[PDB]
């Protein structure tokens, strides 16, 4: 062992200086007998302590028009770069650029090398990313995404991926390449995991740059994703979820969902805590303002999914703020949202959704919570049960809190919109004439009154709404004109908002 | 009418982290 | 060339020569 390395070591200058000789049949022997010393672990070592030789071995790779002559030093070097030492040789002899050509190869076996050989150099080599970048390597290693082989695919997504990580210029180079279509194709395509789990780690890293989201999402992603939602790999899983996640704000104008939206549904029921979570969230955004996939939801079970998730979930923000989100947008604008209210209910949704208003619940999810109690208030069965369950005085005691606040952003959320989402959803409980006493037996209507001064146009609709709720018993509508209500009202009726001005007409016929 | 619906914007690339791979890598090359 | 072909055939017999040494 310690004779090999002698052995080598003397005759690597000569080796060297018939490597780099003008006789191209002379540098095709010397590069043929280098690749067969790299094979041996004594006269490797050997290799890769010349400087002067691994130049060569460059040197020639870059220049040489013979293609066993190719195939050879770029096997060496490949050899090489299983060492640290001599991924530093390989570094510091300009061999990164040499290698970013050879990516451009119609011999398949230097593609291959050079290939494998640069992997080896961005997991384990500082500088090795930015030197690819500056060489133009990721250009290349996207035209080589329209290749076969699953095998160098997955070498090549994962250098994609490890380039792409948390910088800006690799993602807008890839997606002005055609990387998304491409890489959407493969998951569109093969079924080999180690292809389908790196080339989803490079959608993951592309779908939190501005402009490759929506380009990954025109490419038909968000439904190729949705492919392998339920394959046996968890990693793979993970990957298309957190993914999915990332593009679901910017896919609410997207069709042929029922495959992807039906399988999120049933993945709320998972015993995962990152598969339930991402499922929550992807769930909401595509249920905003999105009235065909709010039918397709509620129709597989979604509202049941969405109630047990809540439950599960405890004082976990991060599952029941999207969750409940989920649960406000089924429950209002399509044809089936009377269903969906009764649903929350009849699922065992009420008591655990009006807990989620007191402590210690944060502001974005007291928001939503609220907003999504105001939905289920449109429903007269819900009316009785929120009552009992104590929805009445909390939205009330966070009414006077975000109020006082605007006098005298707070965790994300203005305090405006929760004035105007309690006072919105009193505005509807107090539809029941039980509802009415306790509003009114909470010393209400002076606040009320002074909302009508609320400059913001949506909060002076939505409290003299209340108001014109109220008003319908009688005693309630002495103390509303005790209040002084009547002259905010009347300069209210000339408001180019056309509901502030007929509740506020509604309110000034019932005090008569 | 209802409450407003609204979007969450999820921006998490997660992180970075092989072995799988060099099974793949060198069965690419022999 | 001539001078060339002299050079080609010393420089693939110092090949051979190693190549016995390191196998």
């Amino acid at each position: 062992e310690q004779d090999d390395a002698e052995l080598a070591t003397r005759a690597i200058p000569e080796l060297t200086k018939l490597l780099n000789d003008e006789d191209q049949v002379v540098v095709n022997k010397a590069a043929v007998m280098v690749h067969q010393l790299s094979k041996k672990e004594a006269s490797r070592h050997a290799i890769m302590r010349s400087p002067q030789m691994v130049s060569a071995i460059v040197r020639t790779m870059q220049n040489t028009n013979d293609v066993e002559t190719a195939r050879c030093t770029a096997g060496t070097l490949h050899n090489l770069s299983h060492h640290r030492e001599g991924l530093l040789a390989i570094f510091k002899s300009g061999g990164i650029p040499a290698l970013v050509k050879m990516l451009g190869s119609p011999v398949d076996s230097v593609l291959f090398y050079a290939i494998t050989t640069l992997h080896n150099l961005l997991l384990h080599q500082e500088g090795a990313k930015m030197a690819v970048r500056l060489a133009g390597g990721l250009q290349k290693m996207v035209a080589l995404l329209n290749k076969t082989n699953v095998k160098f695919l997955a070498i090549t997504t994962d250098c994609l991926q490890i380039l792409a990580y948390g910088n800006q210029e690799s993602k807008l180079i890839i997606l002005a390449s055609g990387g998304p279509q491409a890489l959407v194709n493969i998951m569109r395509t093969y079924t080999y995991e180690k292809l389908l789990w790196t080339t989803s780690r490079v959608l993951k890293v592309l779908s939190v740059c501005s402009s490759n989201k929506p380009a990954i999402v025109e490419a038909g992603g968000m439904q190729a994703l949705g492919l392998h939602l339920t394959d046996p790999s968890q990693r793979l899983v993970q990957n298309c979820l957190w993914t999915l996640r990332n593009l679901s704000d910017a896919a609410t104008k997207q069709e042929g969902m029922e495959g992807l939206l039906g399988t999120l549904v049933q993945l709320l029921g998972s015993d995962d805590i990152n598969v339930v979570t991402c499922a929550a969230g992807i769930l909401s955004n595509l249920t905003c303002n999105n009235y065909k996939n709010k039918m397709m939801v509620c129709q597989v079970g979604g509202i049941e999914a969405l109630v047990r998730t809540v439950l599960r979930a405890g004082d976990r923000e991060d599952i029941t703020e999207p969750a409940i989100c989920a649960l406000r947008h089924l429950t209002s604008r399509h044809q089936e949202a009377e269903m969906a209210q009764n649903a929350v209910r009849l699922h065992y949704g009420l008591p655990v959704v009006v807990k989620l208003l007191h402590p210690p619940s944060h502001w974005p999810l007291i928001k939503a919570t609220v907003g999504l109690i105001r939905n289920l208030a449109l429903c007269p069965a819900n009316h009785a049960p929120l009552r009992e369950q104590g929805a009445i005085p909390r939205l009330v005691q966070l009414l006077v809190r975000a109020h006082q606040d605007t006098q005298r952003f707070v965790e994300g959320v203005r305090m405006e919109e929760i004035v105007e989402g309690c006072t919105g959803a009193l505005h509807i409980l107090a539809r029941d004439v039980h509802n009415r006493i306790v509003i009114r037996g909470l010393n209400t209507i002076p606040l009320f009154v002074q909302l009508l001064y609320s400059p913001i146009e949506n909060i002076q609709r939505v409290a003299a709404g209340v108001l014109c709720e109220l008003a319908q018993d009688k005693e309630a509508a002495e103390a509303i004109e005790a209040e002084g209500a009547t002259a905010p009202l009347t300069e209210l009726l000339h408001s180019r908002n056309e509901g502030v001005a007929t509740y506020a007409a509604a309110v000034l016929f019932r005090m008569s | 009418l209802g409450a407003n619906d609204e979007l969450i914007s999820f921006k998490d690339e997660g992180e970075q982290e092989e072995r799988d791979l060099a099974d793949v890598k060198s069965s690419l090359v022999n | 060339s001539q001078e060339q072909l002299e050079h080609r055939e010393r420089s693939l017999q110092t090949l051979r020569d190693i190549q016995r040494m390191l196998f």
